[PDB]
RNA sequence: GCGAUGAUCUACCCAUGGGUGGGUACAAAUGGCAGUCUGACAAGU
């Protein structure tokens, strides 16, 4: 009857072009990893999209970064593997919430751009 | 009620006092007044009807039926509205519940002190049972049987 | 030709029938906007014909929540029904004045020969007749329109985010608020007590410090002289005779030197010292209380740590949703020691979040919580 | 600014506001609710004289709300007033709807509107500590769908971030706002377009209010605070905007 | 004697006080629940001891739609209640809730009781101790002259400008240091005469009090064989009243 | 048989005891600030 908690959850495709520019940020370094740094970087502001894993155990521990989300006007997607988004994120552990955060001079600005405009229309 | 009353006691157009109680109550289904002076006037209407066929017929269970669908209506209606009317937890709910029986079974008693008399208070009684109150019921049953 | 006009209001439903038809053209013009606007030209416009208020705050609840979602509620269709004259359904419908083309058809629907228009000039009508509000009436709808707005749409808003019993924690602030400030006047009460008999029998204010036993012992001795050896077995009733301490203020009462008080003296003691247990009784009642529904509200966080300073916790965070809201370092700003309790505010922080994000939240991850710390102490 | 610091209140030109003096100057609003500052931020307290009491006074975080920011830069004209009527869409949560709420004060009232439900329950807690408020859950773009909640409110402040954002103040405001009424848009020119630049976004939505007759009286950037940003104040006029 | 307990007094006053300071802090919290779930009934009814008795009486809307509340309220206060509750704002209690907060309102009746026994027994005390104070000043000033000044004896001791500037020590200090006007009533502002009194006549009669409060406190305290009566007292109020009088029937005006 | 469900870092003596020392919330003090105004007129006819 209702939704799922995780919800919005996304197809492989757009799996595929979050994880992209999930590791490319990774590597310039725009990238926090981790739910402590991810609400952190929403309260400061500087984030500009969200990853969470939509099968950590409980879904709770990261659930409350969505009302964060929706209070400050941060799109937001979840994948469906933490153990996924630690290998694209580049830790040697799974991560279950990612952060990337807003710069003007990167040099990924429109591969960004895109994979947000998607995650908007998702929603 | 003073609309229908005027129309029934002077003109006595029971059609009309008839469309008028069904408006009335489908506009204030809420009042047990109301309904009672609907069972007291189609109890009238009855009681006429039967004195005409008397005189006709010295000249030359339909009723009690009528009048107590509406009272199961009436009774129907009145534990909705007394319910909805503040409708919460287990012992909440079951604490209003009785409450609400009681007032729609005090109610009955003033319809049974309104009253085939003695069919009238059985078929009541029979949809009252379909503690202190059941003792006042077979009270009830023992002083019909008196009566 | 708009002849009648249906208006929905918190208190109930209302019908007004057109007088004049203003004319449709220059509806865009400066006079006919401020005739809108005058009560002058607005009495012309519309007479009030009819009005039928709700019965009950659910009913009202209810008929809004339908009209909302657009369908005829039973009270809609009574009023209707009541004020609409059965013309022809082919040649001359009557015209019904609607605010929405989504509740039109369901008129229609039920009545055949009534025609719903919503159009600009039915916006410009309904619009004079909810500025102009309480003084179309005449006189007739009991009831402030303000105080229904307010309760009718923290009802509705309430019932459309399906709130809870459960997510309440306010008890929770206030009952550990209350705990506070009885342990408090507690502590201030039995000091009190306990200097105002004291100065009757110093040698018991000395020997038993125990509040609530003083209390009793205050309630049970009234003088220090008519105490018998069945009242030195009412003591050893009464908290221990085997520690001898019955013996002692026994020996120190046949002793005493304490000032003599009044009966009436005596007696308020009494009535205060009763006051006094009372109140112990009451403290402990709400402790018990708060470890209930700290088992109720916050389990998780209450089994990793314990009901009492869970809710410091959440008392000082503001509420469980902000305490849930919070960074995992905030929750340790409200060497082994230091590194031990980062790992606890950690830990204390992700309960919290399922805590509160569950419907109905769960010990066992509770106690998978306190178990991986207890394993991590045992680590250090 | 810090925990024991002393200021010196004083009235602002804008009534229901007040300025903090010290050595910074702080946009203040009067507590309604006294005791529990809402969104965390710090508060002031004066103590007045029957025995006296403690008055409370809570301080207004410009790079939060988006309401201090046009007060900040200087608004000639803001048509919330401590008296009045305000219709809030958008109302994310109390960050901005409770310091309105403590503007327009016990005597007024303020209608807040959002549609999802965390920022509800939000709202519906805030809410119930402060009565001037009364919440809704609805989306915004259905005043027919709300209809039975609103009556003939005062002025029209807007927080809404969707792309239909001049369409959706027509509608309300043609349902519900009083005639020669305060309209207050926040336009974010990022969400409204986010190809073509800010200031070709602020003529274009200021174009679709001049259409849907509202008479813009004035426009201001909020640069410090924000980035590409604006504030656009009107007024409904309905009859002669000319 | 038994019952010439100045110790007594003195503990009693700082009970009072104490007493009610709590109960006041103690009512606050118990709006603070029962407004969590009527919010309407703080701002209808303000007496205290009334919003336990309600509480006591109803436990919902409902009841509080059909029960009476005649010996608490009147009956227009009762009945717009009766409206607020059928449209009230806040949520609904649970039944151990409900328990709780009756009976933090029986807590709140209880002290409330006590507190009007304690202050009569104050005042039975005071009329056993220093009587013709009592018929001069009052009880409750009494005890306060008493508590202020510690004991009996060295209230006695102070002569009659100390008992009347009692109360204002600190405006009296700071305008002696600073070469200002002294404060002119003190702790006798409370008392019945200056209560009748109206300005200059308040100064006037508070030092005509002083000085008869002074010669009052000088007979209690050192009374060999005190008659318990206060004749002393009464002497000394009919002599304040009648001055009282004739300054009221003094007028400043013309005619 | 580690880690984003968070690794690392945030005054003096006597070889994990006691003795010096500083700082924050609460209580007690008959400890300190801390000393109990003026003194012959006034009102009526």
């Amino acid at each position: 009857a209702p939704n799922p908690k995780a919800f919005p959850l996304a197809d492989a495709a757009l799996t595929q072009q979050i994880l992209d520019v999930v590791q490319q940020a990774a590597n310039l370094r725009q990238l926090k990893k981790g739910a402590n740094e991810a609400t952190k970087t929403l309260n400061r502001g500087i984030s500009e999209f969200i990853i969470m894993a939509a099968d950590c155990e409980p879904i709770e521990i990261l659930l409350h970064l969505p009302l964060l989300c929706e209070d400050k006007n941060v799109p937001y997607v979840f994948v469906p593997s933490r153990v996924a988004l630690g290998r694209a994120c580049g830790v040697s552990r799974p991560v279950i919430a990612a952060s990337i955060t807003t710069n003007d001079a990167s040099a990924i600005k429109t591969q960004i751009y895109a994979v947000k405009d998607k995650i908007e229309t998702l929603l | 009620i003073s609309c229908a009353k005027y129309e029934y006691e002077v003109h006595a157009n029971f059609k009309s006092c008839r469309n008028i109680f069904q408006n009335g109550l489908r506009f204030n289904p809420d009042v047990p007044k109301l309904w009672y002076e609907y069972v007291k006037f189609e109890l009238n209407f009855i009681t006429k009807l039967i004195n005409r066929r008397k005189v006709m017929g010295l000249i030359n269970a339909l009723r009690g039926d009528i009048a107590l669908t509406i009272f199961d209506v009436c009774m129907k209606t009145l534990g909705k509205h007394y319910i909805n009317k503040h409708k919460s937890d287990s012992k909440m709910n079951i604490e209003l519940n009785k409450e609400t029986l009681n007032y729609l079974f005090s109610e009955s008693l003033r319809y049974i002190k309104l009253f085939e008399r003695d069919y009238l208070i059985n078929h009541v009684l029979q949809f009252w049972k379909n503690p202190e109150l059941y003792l006042k019921t077979v009270m009830i049953d023992i002083t019909l049987n008196i009566r | 030709p708009i002849e009648y006009l249906l208006f929905e209001e918190p208190t109930g439903y209302a019908v007004f029938k057109v007088k004049l038809q203003q004319d449709d053209i220059g509806s865009r013009l400066k006079e006919v906007q401020e005739q809108i606007n005058d009560f002058g030209a607005f009495t012309k416009l519309i007479e009030l014909v009819s009005f039928a208020p709700f019965k009950g705050a659910a009913e009202a609840l209810e008929n809004a929540n339908d009209i909302s979602e657009g369908l005829v509620s039973e009270s809609l269709k009574a009023i209707l029904d009541l004020n609409l004259p059965k013309a022809s359904s082919k040649k001359k419908n009557i015209t019904l004045a609607i605010s929405d083309k989504n509740l039109g058809p369901s008129i229609k629907e039920e009545f055949p020969y009534v025609d719903c228009i919503s159009n600009e000039l039915a916006q410009d009508l309904i619009r004079g007749v909810r500025l102009h509000g309480e003084k179309l009436f005449k006189g007739l709808q009991s009831g402030d329109l303000e105080r229904a707005q307010l309760g009718l749409g923290h009802a509705y808003s309430r019932a459309k985010v399906k709130f809870s019993v459960q997510k309440n924690d306010n008890h929770i602030i206030q009952a550990i608020a209350l705990l506070d400030q009885l342990d408090k006047d507690i502590n201030t009460f039995a000091m009190r007590v306990k200097e105002w008999y004291g100065w009757h029998f110093p040698e018991l204010a000395k020997l038993v410090p125990d509040n609530y036993t003083f209390a009793k012992l205050v309630l049970f001795i009234k003088d220090k002289a008519s105490l018998n050896d069945d009242s030195l077995h009412d003591l050893a009733a009464l908290l221990n005779e085997d520690s001898g301490i019955a013996q002692r203020v026994i020996d120190n009462a046949r002793i005493s030197m304490g000032q003599d008080i009044s009966e009436t003296d005596m007696e308020n003691v009494c009535v205060f010292a009763q006051r006094v247990a009372s109140l112990a009784d009451y403290r402990r009642q709400l402790y018990d209380y708060l470890c209930e529904k700290m088992h109720t509200v916050a389990p998780n966080l209450s089994e990793l740590i314990g009901e009492v300073i869970g809710a410091r916790l959440i008392s000082h965070a503001g509420s469980l949703t902000n305490l849930s809201k919070q960074a995992a370092s905030t929750v340790q700003i409200l060497k082994n020691k230091g590194r031990i309790s980062r790992y606890l505010a950690n830990k204390c922080s992700m309960a919290s979040r399922i805590d509160n994000y569950s419907e109905e939240p769960s010990n066992v991850f509770g106690s998978v919580l306190k178990k991986q710390v207890e394993q991590r102490l045992e680590f250090y | 600014a810090r925990g024991g610091a002393k200021v010196v209140i004083e009235p602002h030109r804008h009534a229901g506001v007040y300025i903090a003096r010290g050595k910074e100057d702080l946009l203040v609003t009067k507590n309604m609710a006294p005791g529990e500052s809402v969104y965390g931020e710090k508060r002031i307290s004066v103590e007045e004289p029957v025995p006296p009491t403690k008055v409370e006074y809570r301080v207004w975080n410009p790079f939060r709300s988006k309401l201090a920011a046009g007060i900040m830069g200087g608004l000639d004209e803001l048509f919330i007033a401590p008296g009045k009527k305000v219709l809030y869409l958008g109302a994310a949560s109390g960050t901005s709807v409770s310091h309105v709420s403590d503007v327009v004060g016990p005597e007024g009232v303020v209608y807040a509107v959002e549609f999802s439900h965390r920022p509800g329950r939000e709202l519906i807690s805030m809410a119930k500590k402060r009565p001037n408020i009364i919440p809704i859950i609805e989306d915004a773009r259905h005043p027919q769908k709300y209809r039975m909640l609103i009556g003939m409110v005062d002025c029209v402040f807007a927080d809404v971030a969707q792309p239909d954002q001049a369409r959706i103040i027509a509608l309300n405001s043609h349902m519900f706002l009083k005639d020669q009424g305060g309209v207050v848009i926040s336009i974010k020119a990022n969400c409204i377009d986010s190809t073509v630049d800010a200031e070709t976004v602020f003529a274009r939505e200021v174009q679709k209010l001049r259409e849907e007759r509202i008479k813009p009286l004035e426009q201001l950037t909020l640069e410090p605070y924000e980035r590409d940003h604006c504030i656009v104040v009107g007024r409904y006029m309905r009859s002669g905007l000319k | 004697s038994a019952d010439k307990v100045d110790v007594m007094i003195i503990q009693a006053i700082a009970l009072l006080d104490d007493l009610d300071k709590e109960l006041n802090t103690y009512a606050m919290r118990c709006k603070e629940w029962y407004g969590w779930h009527f919010p309407e009934l703080a701002k209808i009814v303000t007496d205290s001891v009334a919003y336990a008795r309600i509480i006591l009486t109803m436990g919902i809307r409902s009841k509080a739609s059909e029960t009476d509340l005649s010996e608490i309220l009147p009956e227009e206060i009762e009945e717009r209640v009766k409206t607020a509750a059928e449209v009230s704002m806040g949520t609904e209690i649970t039944q151990t809730d409900l328990d709780n907060i009756n009976a933090l309102a029986e807590q709140i009746v209880e002290f409330a009781a006590y507190r009007e026994q304690l202050s009569n027994y104050l005042s039975a005390r005071m009329k056993a101790i220093a009587p013709n104070l009592t018929q001069l000043v009052g009880e409750l000033v009494g005890a306060r002259l008493i508590a202020h000044s510690g004991s009996l004896i060295s209230l006695a001791k102070s002569p009659a400008s100390t008992i009347q500037i009692l109360g204002a020590e600190k405006a009296l200090f700071r305008a002696l240091k600073t070469k200002h006007d002294t404060p002119k009533y003190g702790l006798l502002y409370h008392a019945s005469l200056v209560g009748q009194a109206t300005g200059k006549n308040k100064g006037k009669i508070a030092r005509v009090l002083a000085a008869k409060a002074a010669v009052s406190l000088r007979y209690d305290a050192l009374a060999e064989d005190r008659d318990d009566s206060g004749d002393i007292g009464l002497e000394s109020r009919a002599k304040v009243e009648n001055r009282l009088s004739q300054l009221e029937g003094r007028d400043l005006r013309t005619t």
